[PDB]
């Protein structure tokens, strides 16, 4: 789905594979829907004898999944609320979500099986099928989303970062413009910036937090948390702001380097996430109509340099010096469609 | 003293209904607001209807809900406690459903003859049968072929109703017909009548069988008669039969299962009838030989008229014998209080026999106890309870054992016993109440009072003398009626007996569940529930006095109607000769509360609805330290929420309710219809002055039903002229 | 599918039946392609053991309501291909068919 | 000898659990751990047999 | 190996291989071993279980 979605918004799409793509999405939602239970839920096996009992973050994830699904191929409305009332009978006011996760083999996700990162994941799926703020299950998971906050910002030691993290796009998605940057702000400062490219990781070798769970999971922890926080930067009710998105250009330099050699990433649950943080920011910057783009860069003393950004050049780095000893320059963009300016 | 909050709804909300739900704010902390709010699964619907509760007092509220275009659908309702100190809520996911009339045909007759106009009248009424002036878009007559005939669309009706008229052909199809309605939702309600070329008959055929026949029998009384109007008899050379049919094997061209039969023969006397005794042995009732039909044939002497009447073909072979049956037993037993139960015997024609002994046995507390059938062949008993949950109780009676040879092979005849399981309530604080079980049809319009035992040792905890105890009555699928009873106790007060009071309205359907409950400062209810069977009843009381009796071709007959103040009543008087011929559709008052949906709501809607998770302490311990550590696994111990769940209405609250367990002028003319019409009552009843028949070789069967905006509707006795 | 044909031809349909058929529909279609050969073929067995040879009626039988059944769902047009091929392999000029 | 673990299967609790064995040390394993045997009265032996 | 001997069925072998012994020669341990686990199964009151 995210692939499908990431080629369209990147303009690099054919036919031949649209086809292909959509004869393997088809396939898998049906073949999906044979381990759908009687309530809604969906189980690891499927429904072997009437005996299997419910996951709580697989039926979260097929939600969140068959959300997107449902904009290129048609997914059955019923099957959607169906699962979104079985996620409401496992909802507490205090503590939102139940972790009734029964699986073998958890590289299928990132979550720290705390409730906190289940609601976590459960409250973006919610709140990523178009859902009201004023929703009673919303209402319930957004007060536990806040106490969430408050307890984990307490001090260093509050369930180190990761939780942080998709705290930042859940507030964004909901709409506490405030409570978001407040967030955002804590993340930022707690950032690791490199060669012109940020990023967010868990503590390198641990050796302080010491107490395995299962095998690591930390090199797909780094890969979906970066993914989860630009969607965050890009998720501004009226619009992002300018300080948003070229803040939001620095964490897709270090993402999109940051790629599997074959094609997509590590796990499962962080290629899924990178994909729909790059497509969702590929839809903001790109443009379809606005082919020209004029650039002009100058300065005080006679220097004059300018650019046609465009479909034919976007794909080329496009450098020029003239090196005057004290600096005062202008960048003048025009036209439409962005264009990035590093200087060095 | 510890607070609690609780507030009942019926789990499936009837839309555009006037639907009642209870409140129970118990404790005075403080002075708190509830409010339920009902809102959509996806989309932006939403409710609140704010709940005005007052401390220790079981304030009630209705609310009518909104339409959904969804035939069914499931929405969020969330009740919550708003209060300076304190501040609960919870959720549930509850069924709202449009819930359409029940609405019937009467027609002017059973059968028609071809040319003749065909008469029939539609009326629409809601769950509390009363006028509904319903807009209905279609009702049609549909021919036996399947073409549709005839049809009225989109109309509404005015007094709940609207008569009818359609013109028969003069060449119909013989057939069957029928007309149908077709609600605004869907629903057909379909209702028959016959079209055919016949004579009418003059004389009907009174035939005589026994109703049920014991298998072991030498011979049997059987007897016919024939008479018409202010019972004349008529002579005539009957020729009556008894046949049977073994095994409906379907001819196999050798008739379909006409098996050996003696007919008889014989005059009818005046002033009586032709009577006989048949030797059964000739039919062996044995061996796979399953009924029997009794045809006639009253040949009428002084004409050629041979009106048969294949009568009482009911006349059963039954494979029971010898059986019994339970009365009144509690189903709800508690290990502190020694459980009652009552067992009737009966055989044959339902006959109790007394002076006979009998054997209880009871796998538990090995009750192995005979007794002897009382007058009335009855037996009632106590046993003692100090054993494990589920306790199975079997009465054997007579010869269990016996030797019919083989069981399955070629014939049985088994003798039927009685057998019922028992399971106890989880007792929170060793306290408990029961409900002294009387099942048998309750009369209406006379109250009945039921009785209320109480244990609450050390059950007081706080010790206050003052303790409300509250009650409910539901039927249709909703709350009906709400009270209460404040029993004053001691600080340990275990032994007492008290009854609450309950008149039988009619307002109660046939269902009426009851239940009683405490509300325990220790933060505990104890309770109970019951199913009582309430008689079918219509509460506008009506009656059809004709005047003057009997009579002769003469004119103005005084025909009355008494009924409520003010209602509109459909009259149908007919020849008992077309009655004769097909009898009429069953118009009664049971014929109309089958008509009704929901006649009782007994657990939530579970095809479509489902929810038991909300605190998975069951797997928290993998095992417990027993003298050797065992895992767990489900269990059967009944409780608080199952009682609320068999009632069929769901609980936001607070106390401890359900289980921990949540992880799993010398001439003649004119007899057809006499009178099809309709009439307005004055306060007290109406009096129609009906121009008299002239072909009146019969009786005059006649009845009616009304309709009144207060008082429901009614139906009136059918009463005749000779 | 030629219920669901029927049914909307006379206009006499339900969106809450429509979709309860399209459930039954596209189960029913990868199920049956589960019985499919690698030459494009159908067989009652289907692939279990790799040992069964085609029916010719079965084919052609899926083929026609894979035709129809393309529709009101989607199946891919690569299954018919295939099939189509195939019959056409086991078609002799004189007999036309076996 | 006498096998009270089969004796009951059925118990009581907030819900029933049915029976499965323990691997504990009793008296008595103590007293084979030593090699000796114990004629008694008293209870000595795990229920499990 | 999912049982524990019946003691009738014990009980009946031993028996008939006490009168086998007679006509065809049969190992003694057989009965030996088995007198041994009817005494196990022996309560002074009541005899056998
Ligand atoms: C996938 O690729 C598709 C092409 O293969 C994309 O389809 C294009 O979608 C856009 C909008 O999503 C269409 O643009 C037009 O927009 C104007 C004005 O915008 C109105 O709608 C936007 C929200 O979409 C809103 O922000 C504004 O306030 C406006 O109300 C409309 O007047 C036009 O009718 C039209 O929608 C393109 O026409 C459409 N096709 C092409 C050929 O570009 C699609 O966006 C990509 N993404 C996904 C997830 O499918
Ligand atoms: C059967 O299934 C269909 C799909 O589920 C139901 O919906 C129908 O869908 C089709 C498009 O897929 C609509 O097509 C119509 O096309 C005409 C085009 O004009 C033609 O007809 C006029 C005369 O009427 C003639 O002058 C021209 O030369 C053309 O040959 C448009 O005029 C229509 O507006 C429409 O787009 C169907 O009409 C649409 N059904 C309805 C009732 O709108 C369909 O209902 C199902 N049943 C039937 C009986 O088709
Ligand atoms: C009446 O209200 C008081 C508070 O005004 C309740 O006090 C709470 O009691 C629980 C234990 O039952 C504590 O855990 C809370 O911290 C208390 N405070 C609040 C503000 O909730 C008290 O339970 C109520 N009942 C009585 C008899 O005092
Ligand atoms: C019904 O139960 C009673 C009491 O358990 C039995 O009564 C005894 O009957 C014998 C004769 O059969 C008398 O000698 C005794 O005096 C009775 N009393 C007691 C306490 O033993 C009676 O036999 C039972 N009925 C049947 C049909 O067996
Ligand atoms: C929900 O929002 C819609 C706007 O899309 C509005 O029309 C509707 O009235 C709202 N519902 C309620 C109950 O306020
Ligand atoms: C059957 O007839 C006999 C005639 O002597 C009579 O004694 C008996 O009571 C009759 N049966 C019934 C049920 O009355
Ligand atoms: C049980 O109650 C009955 C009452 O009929 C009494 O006869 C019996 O002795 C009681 N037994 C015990 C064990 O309490």
């Amino acid at each position: 789905i995210y692939v499908l979605d990431y080629l369209n918004e990147t303009q690099q799409l054919t036919p031949e594979i649209k086809s292909k793509a959509i004869g393997y999405l088809n396939t898998g939602y049906q073949r999906q829907l044979n381990y759908k239970h009687y309530d809604g839920s969906y189980s690891t096996f499927g429904e072997r004898y009437g005996r299997n009992q419910g996951n709580t973050w697989l039926t979260a994830f097929v939600l969140k999944t068959f959300a997107q699904a449902r904009a290129y191929i048609f997914i059955d409305e019923a099957h959607i609320t169906q699962a979104l009332i079985w996620l409401s009978q496992r909802q507490k006011d205090n503590g939102c979500f139940r972790s009734s996760g029964s699986l073998l083999n958890n590289a299928i996700k990132g979550g720290v099986e705390d409730e906190v990162t289940l609601s976590a994941y459960i409250t973006i799926a919610l709140l990523e099928i178009p859902l009201t703020v004023t929703h009673p299950v919303v209402r319930n998971a957004l007060f536990c989303l806040e106490s969430a906050w408050k307890t984990a910002q307490e001090g260093d030691h509050g369930s180190h970062v990761y939780t942080k993290a998709l705290l930042a796009y859940a507030f964004a998605l909901a709409g506490n413009q405030d409570k978001r940057k407040e967030v955002l702000k804590s993340l930022n400062e707690e950032a690791v910036k490199k060669d012109n490219s940020v990023h967010w990781e868990r503590p390198q070798k641990p050796k302080a937090p010491v107490g395995h769970f299962y095998e690591p999971q930390a090199p797909s922890a780094e890969v979906e948390m970066t993914s989860y926080v630009l969607l965050a930067y890009l998720t501004a009710q009226p619009a992002p702001t300018s300080e948003d998105l070229t803040s939001a250009t620095n964490i897709v330099k270090w993402i999109t380097k940051q790629q599997n050699a074959q094609g997509g990433f590590s796990s499962t649950q962080d290629t899924v996430v990178a994909l729909h943080a790059l497509s969702k920011y590929g839809a903001a910057t790109f443009t379809r109509t606005g082919k020209a783009a004029q650039v002009t860069i100058q300065s005080s003393g006679t220097f004059s340099s300018k650019f046609q950004v465009d479909n034919n050049n976007r794909l080329l780095l496009q450098q020029v010096s003239l090196p005057e000893l004290p600096g005062e320059y202008s960048m003048k963009v025009t036209g439409e469609g962005c264009v990035y300016l590093q200087t060095s | 003293g510890k607070p609690q909050y609780m507030v009942l709804v019926p789990s499936l909300l009837h839309t555009e209904t006037t639907e009642k739900g209870c409140v129970l704010l118990s404790y005075l902390n403080e002075t708190v607001t509830v409010s339920a709010s009902l809102e959509s699964v996806r989309g932006n619907r939403s409710l609140f209807t704010d709940l005005e509760a007052e401390n220790d007092v079981l304030h009630c509220v209705a609310f009518a809900v909104p339409k959904s275009s969804s035939n069914e659908e499931v929405m969020f309702l969330t009740v919550q406690v708003k209060g300076p100190t304190q501040e609960f809520k919870k959720r549930t996911t509850v069924m709202v459903k449009n819930e359409d009339s029940l609405v019937f045909v009467q027609t002017d007759k059973s059968i028609y003859k071809p040319g003749q106009t065909v008469k029939f009248r539609v009326v629409s009424m809601d769950e509390n049968f009363h006028p509904l002036n319903e807009l209905i878009p279609l009702v049609y007559i549909q021919d036996p072929k399947g073409n549709r005939i005839a049809q009225w669309q989109s109309f509404q009706l005015e007094g709940g109703l609207k008569q009818f008229s359609f013109p028969l052909s003069s060449e119909p199809f013989q057939g069957s017909y029928k007309v149908v309605v077709q609600k605004k939702s869907g629903g057909r309600t379909e209702h028959p009548f016959t079209v055919e070329e016949f004579v009418l008959p003059k004389f009907e055929v009174q035939v005589t069988v026994p109703k049920i026949i014991t298998i072991l029998e030498e011979e049997m009384n059987v007897s016919v008669c024939g008479l018409y109007t202010y019972g004349k008899p008529v002579p005539g050379h009957v020729t009556v039969s008894i046949c049977r049919k073994y095994s409906d094997a379907s001819d196999c061209h050798g008739e379909d299962s006409q098996a050996f039969c003696e007919k008889f023969s014989g005059q009818l006397n005046s002033h009586g009838c032709f009577y006989q005794q048949v030797k059964t042995k000739v039919f062996q009732l044995k061996r796979k030989e399953y009924e029997m039909k009794l045809h006639t044939e009253a040949q009428i002497q002084e004409e050629g008229t041979v009106v048969e009447l294949t009568g009482r073909q009911s006349s059963e072979i039954t494979r029971t014998i010898t059986k019994l049956s339970f009365v009144k037993v509690d189903s709800h037993f508690r290990q502190g209080i020694p459980f009652f139960g009552q067992v009737r015997l009966v055989d044959g024609k339902g006959v109790p026999i007394p002076n006979k002994v009998i054997f209880i046995r009871g796998n538990e507390a090995n009750y192995y106890s005979n007794a002897t059938t009382d007058e009335h062949g009855l037996v009632q008993f106590s046993i003692n309870t100090t054993n494990v949950m589920g306790t199975s109780l079997t009465v054997r009676v007579n010869y269990k054992d016996r030797s019919p040879c083989y069981g399955y092979q070629w014939v049985s005849e088994e003798h039927e016993e009685a057998h019922h399981t028992a399971y106890l309530v989880f007792s929170p604080s060793k306290s408990f109440v029961h409900l002294e079980p009387m099942s048998h049809e309750l009369p209406c319009g006379h109250t009945q009072t039921v009785q209320a035992h109480y244990i609450l040792n050390g059950g007081t905890l706080l010790g206050l003398k003052k303790l409300s105890f509250y009650y409910l009555i539901m039927a249709k699928g909703g709350i009906v009626r709400t009270g209460t009873h404040g029993l004053l106790v001691k600080q340990e007060d275990m032994k007492g007996h008290f009854s609450i009071s309950i008149p039988v309205k009619s307002d109660i359907a046939p269902v009426a569940r009851l239940l009683i409950y405490a509300v325990l400062p220790t933060g505990d209810v104890i309770g109970d529930s019951a199913k009582y069977d309430v008689e079918n009843c219509l509460a506008n009381k009506v009656d059809l006095s004709f005047s003057p009796s009997q009579s002769l071709p003469a004119s103005h007959a005084h025909l009355r109607v008494t009924a409520a103040p003010q209602s509109v009543c459909a009259l149908r008087a007919v020849d008992q000769s077309v009655l004769l011929m097909k009898p009429d559709a069953e118009l009664s008052a049971s014929s109309v509360y089958n008509l009704l949906p929901e006649k009782d709501l007994t657990g939530f809607p579970g095809p479509l609805n489902d929810q038991d998770n909300e605190d998975c302490i069951n797997r928290h311990n993998v095992y417990i330290n027993g003298i050797t550590y065992t895992p767990v696994s489900s269990t059967n111990e009944k409780d608080m929420y199952s009682f609320l769940e068999d009632m069929g209405l769901k609980a936001f609250t607070n106390s401890k309710i359900r289980k921990p367990k949540m992880c799993p002028t010398v001439r003649k003319y004119f007899p057809e219809t006499w009178i099809w019409d309709l009439v307005v009552v004055n306060s007290a009843g109406v009096a129609e002055v009906g121009v008299t028949v002239p072909d009146t070789i019969t009786e005059w069967k006649a009845g009616a039903f009304c309709l009144s905006e207060d008082a429901g509707l009614g139906i009136s006795s059918t009463a005749s002229l000779r």
